[PDB]
């Protein structure tokens, strides 16, 4: 089975995910 | 149903309205299934994903930190309301790199209990069952088991529900009720109602519990209660945390990490400490309220990443991978801790039959009386062909087929052989083979007279069916098979009383047919069977069959062959008492000697360089086999569990001759027997006992209830995959296969699996160590912050994210198995060990704040330029008589920083190459051989990048994107790691191989 | 050229090197065209397709709903990540639906810019250049104007580059440089060098600065800069948004607009709002974050959608369609806020000559005396053929044709015509016709010499070209015109002082001609000329004369005819001053009446029927004339400003009679005036401001320079396409061919504009309230939502996609042009209207939550089937004892919402044929009228179908194709809106007619 690529596609999206929650986040204070 | 002991077996039978013949109906069947669900226990809630996080968010440190942010940006406004945006964002920055780095554990556990609990679907539970359907049992799933269906049990079986007993087929019933009633001794059971309805477990002996054992004997019931109305389904909704025990490596590992712990924490406060004589200072807003705030966040931050967080969860992810992939293997591990034992296995007692060898029984050769002359005896060896239980091959002589009905012994031969026999052929149609009804043995015996056809019969013309057991039945027209003394190891052998079918008044013309042993039944003969006629038993007859016999038990086929014999005067159909078998020996005597069938099993075609794998990795394997000495010793040889030509005398025991040593001499015998032939079910305990007097570490095969004991005795117990639940429940794993080499396979992953949890420590606590003397460095020598807490805890993310979780695939190292076995006595981190953790560490701590004293120090094309007293950086705006066209402000340059931080991610890379095998150089063991590493290796990278190059991240980070020259130089001071451990490896391989 | 005010003339003639009687050569032209570039400014870049589509997806609501629809996602592949293809897909939707609506915004915003610069196009800066081609001055664009040539300027003019002035060919030059100096007083110009090269713009008192215009005077001057080297050009880098203003009508729309987008936002955070107790249902994974996530995106998707956006621009739509069409009717629309003006014209001020009538100048009578004895007075009257100015007719008497050199007097008659004459006759080759070469009265006098020949001179046997001056020629042969005493209006004549050819010694020879208006010229009379001879004027003769003027004055012909005199003895040559006007009718008495000429310009054909259509409109009309009251009064009675019949005598003023009335007598004077007669240039001021004085919004027509003023005054100011470019600038509307039919046509078309302005609005916020009422209506009632959002923004970006832009091409309405001048105060939105606004809407929003409701609640063929209580379809799964063999899940049938949407969609279909007439019914209006629209049916229907039957569409989209059956329910349910529209109408038509 291995859910192997399963695992490092999940901790690439959540470090993926919570940067672009910093782009985003940073601006809605800039403004 | 309630009370069911209280009720009668037909008010049992009634109150659900079935029949114990027919069993349940497709419709009942559906009707309970959903008038009682499923005979099962509740599959429980569990927990949520949000609930987790939060959870993670209890730490005091995790709590401290985020509230000391949280009021030294509330003093952001007040002395100097300047310019603040990333001072507010902070803040929201830690509580996200935080989050991020919790839902990664949550994956973690997740993956881990998901394995550990995946390993039950490899064997569920059970149960036979008779319903309407067909006739005959049928083997289904214990959830799929309705109240009120009938079941059948026997010895060696777990209780799958709740049942009231109907019929006890065998004599005497027994039950290990031990995990309920909590009695050990096995408990005997009837059929007539206990009267007291209000009476408790122990009284109710007409009742069986679900997830009890049958101790001897078989029983038909009817199912009562299922699921949770189960005695003991209600028990289970009790005690939630049945399992408080530490292995001896997590308890280590919890010691070892959490003196880390206490250090860390000490030079953490010690940090703080050194920077009181600069919480006065302007650059804080001038006030011992903010000086000891921004170190005091700096403090628990640094703490809040080089705590080795979750080291015992190391051991569990890291058991949770080993499981998996030994489960892929065939070898299910029941207990856990068991895999931390297995590396250190260190002895292997396997029984021979369908382990060593497949047990894939059939006749290889035969021979009866050809003529008898004073001193002159010829033998009539045939050989058979095809070695599966189908009735298809040819009797031989001497290389040529021939007609066996054309052998008066031989047709004798075949008729013992089918009169003898309590097992049958059953031809399987899905498959479209032969398989065997009953013991291989019998079976085998069964094919034989089936190839043999003594009389001629038809074969082609009669289906595939009919042909299973074609001249078997015959043979039973002749005789009627009265009863049957059965086998007992007192004697070796077992009879048939047999009378003819077309026979009136016949007052001479009973037989018994007996098969057994050779040793002994040739000693009950006194006459040897030629054809039809009978001779006496001379000594030199009776030494050619025996030495035709040496020499097959002996031959390079290792043959397990048995004696045929009649007795044609058997003593009188009532002076045989049919209870007592001390008196069966002595209706089995002056017999006739008839022939000799020889059967073979072969060894399976592994198992031979399994056994050089332990020789290998110093493993001792200790044969358990039926077989005389003669041929036991004979299959240690063909193996290779003995040499050609070594000397054996003291290394191979009987049960008989182990008995007859002392007790002293026994333990004696031990340190060096390798084969035990034809021993007691108490031999296995005592035998693992003296095992364990030398401290050996012992696996030992067990599959029969009698090897309970032993198996629970030893330190990994191994029950066969089709042996008694019993067995199964009593050990510590099982094999899917049955096979030797498995067991030898899962050793190895023991071993294998103990290096990769190695690897893992290796890279937190030594990535850690260089985590705190990074921090420490800066604060010691009093140089420019070189990591700020964003920055760090954002390392801490991707660390401890990607790259340490892909050395979870790391391949197999590889002396793995051209060592001793490990002792359990051995620490687990060494002194040697240690000292590498700290170089590494160390050097990556030195490498980072160094990083940052090139962009000034030895700043090549580059400001600052300081090359002294950039040390006391805070005597600048005052005491500034030693600056030279350096603005003050360039301590805060985002180039520095931008520095350290893009040396400490690379180097946490290379590290983690450093971290593919335990001490095999990168030139040896390849960093293309964990592409799942390499690839976390990239996407690293490409969040490092990213950080540095999209605008808004950059500002927020305090970083600033570096030019090809100084990322060179990153190279040039990262890539030295790589080196500094290859050159330890290069000590611990050549300077301390162990 | 470099400060060229600071240069002498021939500095500045030298600088280039050109001779201010060359002019530029050829090549001269060709190389500074390249040296310098085109005499124009730089054209301007502004903004790319992509670059402002970007600009548009910057709305806070587009931010907030593109926001939480990848939220939603996200939280959907890792919080619960089940199924999902439409979960990811729907947000990559949203944007693509997005990119599609801004595409027809910025193709609608690049259209409405289009229309606007267009307009240039059609009235093109034009400059006179003398150049080496031709020897007379050329015309040509201003942009084909090099900085060194030479350049003639004159009264009215605009100065088409930086100018040196060379020479002042008139006395005094006056400029009106207010639009750059900022100085409203003209001031007077030199030829002299200006010291200080540094100095100002004011200062520079021998330039010209291009945009600015020439108050009085004549000039001619050298080209110094151009381009952007120019005194303006140099500004017009400076401001770019000048359009600081907005129409009064757009305010009152944009504040309407502004409420609504109010309400819509409570109405919409309340939808969401009133939604909580929904917020932890199953569908929702049961979660107050996924709930408000799901709920919140309805939110915005209303507002994104609700609320009315670019209202402001749909003005702007209209005027730009709207000026286009009017200009290619001959009405160019300087001035934009102007258009919203002219529909509500009230009156109209039009000046007679060349706008009522052609200007087309000829001589049809003319009388001499023919016998006078006391008593006894005899005329010869004439009447001469061809009404052109070509020298081609004939003179007949009694209808018979005659020689008018038989007759003496006509002989004099033609010789004061041909010497008190300063035009002449020019015949063109090109186009093969005779045109005038000066005024149009004089030239018409040229044409009549031409025609008579009092001296017999050939004709025939010269070319097309001498004939046009022969005559003309020959009576200039005889006498030497030695000065003009010029017409003044006090005295309304003129006359030329003239002496023999062959005679030296002639003091009793000389002659002086009058000719000027017949009142005044022949009260100056004392004799009579009778062919050769003189008599005394007598009392009968004088009544005899005027009654003749009187009756061609009045008759079918209104005849403007002019008295010719000769003073026989004329003062001493030296006795004469003349500098003052004053002493000239001193001079010009003593005098013989010669004869009378009869002069026609015919009132234009259509001039007729546009005054007709004035009345009809309630439009009053009053003529400007510089005839004499009596002719006046006729003329008006003549194209139906007065009645046959009808009083008049206080509906007709001359300049002199309404001088003097007091104050408040004018005032009330122009309250029912409708002819004003031989007013000054001030009475056009004073006009306009008493009728300003009554709420009236005028229309005034103009060309000189000295109507700049009124024009300026007036409401509607209405320059001649022919006329003075300082009249143009003053205006707001020019016409392109000086018709005062033009006039009519251009308040009708703003009549139509408004209507169209109208349906625009009607459908944009009707279709809106409906798409708020159905998503409030399903809120409310608690329905299964009838919409999702990628639905309602599909239909939102056909809607106002489609249909709506096709109704900019709906043809002008039908009682336009009946009804009285729209009030500039009444409101855009009446109440009426806005009942109507919310009917229609709210109707189709109940049509679209019904359409759903039908397949639940009457389902017929259909699932659902639930006649109640599909209210609380939430306590479906849990509180299900309610259900009778359905499935909660189909709350998400994809068949309700293919209801909706299939509803909705086909429902704006019918009520954008409601939008072809704003009151007229579709029988009255066929829909067949709008082809665009009719076409923008067919292609919105063929997305439907095509949205609902490929595939990969009806899936992402949630829907299901419909059956027949149930699309003859659609119909049965969207058609009432023809209906109800068509019942409103007819209120609207019949009770409120107005
Ligand atoms: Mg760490
Ligand atoms: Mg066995
Ligand atoms: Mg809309
Ligand atoms: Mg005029
Ligand atoms: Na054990
Ligand atoms: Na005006």
């Amino acid at each position: 089975m291995e859910r192997s690529t399963r695992e490092l596609c999940l901790n690439f999206t959540v470090v993926l995910i919570t940067v672009i929650l910093i782009w985003l986040l940073v601006r809605s204070y800039q403004y | 149903m309630e009370a069911a002991h209280s009720k009668s077996t037909e008010e049992c039978l009634a109150y659900f309205g079935v029949s114990e013949t027919t069993g349940l109906t497709p419709d009942q069947v559906k009707r309970h299934l959903e008038k009682y669900g499923h005979n099962e226990l509740p599959a429980e809630e569990g927990k949520s994903l949000w609930e987790l996080v939060i959870e993670q968010f209890e730490d005091l440190l995790v709590r401290i930190l985020l509230l000391a942010a949280c009021i030294s940006f509330v003093l952001a406004w007040f002395e100097e309301g300047e310019e603040t945006i990333t001072a507010f964002v902070e803040p929201f920055v830690i509580l996200l790199i935080l989050i991020a780095n919790a839902i990664v554990g949550v994956w973690q556990e997740r993956n881990a209990e998901n394995a550990i609990e995946a390993l039950k679907e490899y064997e569920p539970e059970m149960g036979k069952v008779y319903r309407a359907d067909r006739k005959s049992v049928q083997r289904i799933k214990a959830r799929d088991i309705v109240p009120g269906d009938i079941v059948e049990v026997a010895v060696g079986d777990k209780v799958p529900a709740d049942i009231r007993i109907l019929s006890i087929k065998s004599t005497t019933l027994r039950v290990d009720q031990s995990i309920l009633t909590g009695e050990s001794v096995s408990v005997i059971k009837h059929t007539e109602p206990v009267p007291d309805p209000r009476a408790v477990n122990q009284d109710k002996k007409n009742m069986l519990f679900s997830g009890t054992n049958i101790a001897a004997g078989k029983a038909l019931g009817i199912v009562a209660t299922t699921g949770v109305s189960t005695e003991i389904g209600k028990i289970r909704d009790q005690m939630a945390a049945t399992e408080q025990d530490k292995t001896p490596l997590q308890q280590k590992l919890d010691e070892f990490g959490e003196q880390l712990s206490k250090v860390i924490s000490l030079i953490c406060v010690a940090v703080w400490l050194i920077n009181i004589g600069h919480f006065n200072d302007p650059v804080h807003g001038g006030s011992w309220i903010r000086g000891a705030i921004y170190y005091f966040k700096i403090a628990v931050a640094l703490a809040v990443a080089a705590i080795p967080e979750g080291l015992p969860a190391v051991i569990t992810t890291c058991l949770a991978l080993g499981t998996r992939r030994m489960a892929k293997k065939n070898a299910i591990v029941r207990s856990l801790p068991s895999v931390e034992t297995l590396g250190c296995t260190s002895v292997i007692c396997s029984d021979k039959t369908g382990t060593l060898t497949t047990n894939q029984m059939s006749v290889c050769k035969m021979f009866i009386i050809d003529k008898v002359d004073g001193d002159f005896c010829s033998l009539n060896e045939f050989s058979i062909t095809g070695s599966t239980y189908a009735p298809e091959g040819e009797v031989l002589k001497n290389d040529k087929p021939i007609r066996s009905g054309q052998f008066d012994g031989l047709v004798e031969l075949a008729t013992i052989c089918a009169l003898c026999n309590d097992s049958s052929l059953d031809f399987n149609e899905t498959k479209g083979v032969y398989e065997k009804v009953g013991e291989a043995t019998e079976t085998a015996l069964t094919t034989l007279v089936e190839k043999m056809n003594v009389f001629n019969t038809e074969v082609r013309n009669l289906s595939k069916v009919e042909r299973a057991n074609a001249c078997n039945s015959v043979i039973r027209q002749l005789m009627k098979k009265e009863f049957t003394l059965e086998f007992s190891r007192d004697r070796k052998s077992m009879s048939v009383y047999c009378s003819p079918a077309k026979s009136s008044r016949a007052a001479v013309g009973n037989k018994m047919f007996v098969k057994g042993a050779p040793e002994g039944v040739i000693d009950r003969c006194n006459y040897v069977r030629v054809g039809t006629t009978r001779v006496p038993m001379t000594g030199p007859v009776k030494e050619k069959i025996l030495s035709v016999i040496k020499e097959w038990g002996t031959g390079r086929d290792t043959l397990r062959c048995l004696a045929l014999a009649t007795r044609d005067t058997p003593p009188k159909r009532e002076e045989m008492v049919l209870d007592d078998s001390s008196r069966f020996m002595e209706y089995e005597t002056d017999l006739t000697f008839v022939g000799v069938v020889g059967m073979l099993d072969p060894p399976r075609k592994e198992v031979m360089g399994s056994i050089q794998l332990c020789r290998d990795a110093g493993i001792r394997v200790i044969m358990i086999t039926g077989d005389n000495k003669g041929t036991a010793i004979a299959i240690c040889r063909r193996i290779g569990i003995f040499g050609e030509n070594e000397e054996v005398a003291d290394r191979a025991y009987t049960g008989r001759e182990f008995d007859d040593l002392p007790l002293a001499e026994q333990r004696e015998a031990c340190r060096r027997a390798c084969c035990f032939a034809r021993v007691e079910p108490s031999h296995k305990s005592k035998i693992v006992e003296y095992l364990q007097s030398y401290d050996e570490i012992t696996a030992m095969t067990g599959d029969g209830v009698n090897d309970a004991p032993a198996l629970k005795k030893a330190e990994i117990g191994i029950a066969m995959g089709s042996g008694t639940a019993v067995a199964k429940t009593a050990s510590e794993m099982v094999l899917a296969d049955d096979n030797f080499s498995t067991i030898v396979a899962a050793v190895e992953e023991g071993r294998a699996i103990y290096n990769n949890m190695k690897q893992f420590i290796r890279y937190l606590i030594s990535s850690n160590v260089g985590e705190v003397v990074c921090i420490f460095l800066t604060a010691a020598l009093g140089l420019p912050e070189a990591l700020i807490p964003v920055q760090l805890l954002w390392v801490n993310l991707v660390t401890d994210g990607l790259p340490a979780t892909a050395l979870g695939f790391n391949p197999p190292d590889l002396d793995i198995m051209d060592r001793p076995p490990r002792s359990p006595k051995e620490p687990l981190i060494s002194g040697w060990l240690f000292f590498r953790y700290m170089a590494i560490g160390g050097y990556v701590g030195a490498a980072t704040v160094g990083a940052a004293a090139w962009w000034f120090m030895y700043a090549e094309d580059g400001p600052g330029v300081t090359y002294h007293q950039l040390t006391h950086f805070m005597q600048c705006t005052e005491d500034h008589p030693h600056f030279e066209g350096l603005d003050c402000e360039i301590f805060e340059a985002p180039e520095p920083m931008t520095m350290a931080l893009s040396v400490l991610v690379t180097i946490e890379m290379c590290n983690a190459l450093n971290s593919l095998s335990e001490n095999q150089s990168l030139m040896r063991m390849p960093p293309w051989v964990n592409i799942w590493l390499l690839g976390s290796i990239c996407l690293s990278m490409s969040l490092h990048f990213l950080i540095l190059y999209v605008d808004p991240l950059p500002m927020i980070f305090k970083l600033k994107a570096l030019d090809l020259t100084q990322w060179l130089m990153v190279l040039k001071i990262s890539l030295p790691v790589i080196g500094l451990d290859e050159i330890l490896k290069f000590i611990a391989r050549n300077y301390l191989e162990g």
